[PDB]
């Protein structure tokens, strides 16, 4: 759906918390604070 | 073997990339789609093809 720019792609899988495209969300979490990006 | 009935035409298969059933792909087939801008297509559009 475009690009993301400011959050780092992690190679785990959790819930949805902010939907971004198809089958990306992203979520704020301990691992320092920092926005990632997953599936 | 489920009692004798043959659920090997709506189960996946994992020879296709994607794990959908044999009815499944004649009905992602048969449905015709317009290929809208949900797939990335502004280097399709920018290049004069
Ligand atoms: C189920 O049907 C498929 C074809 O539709 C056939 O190849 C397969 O042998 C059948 N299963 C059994 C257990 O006979």
């Amino acid at each position: 759906a475009g690009c993301l720019i400011g959050a780092e792609y992690v190679n785990n899988s959790y819930e949805c918390d902010i939907p971004i495209g198809a089958g990306i969300c992203a979520s704020y979490q301990t691992q320092s604070q920092s926005i990632i990006a997953y599936t | 073997y489920f009692g004798g009935f043959n659920f090997s035409q709506i189960l996946p298969d994992p020879s296709k990339p994607s794990k959908r059933s044999f009815i499944e792909d004649l009905l992602f087939n048969k449905v015709t789609l317009a290929d809208a801008g949900f797939i990335k297509q502004y280097g399709d559009c920018l290049g004069d093809i």
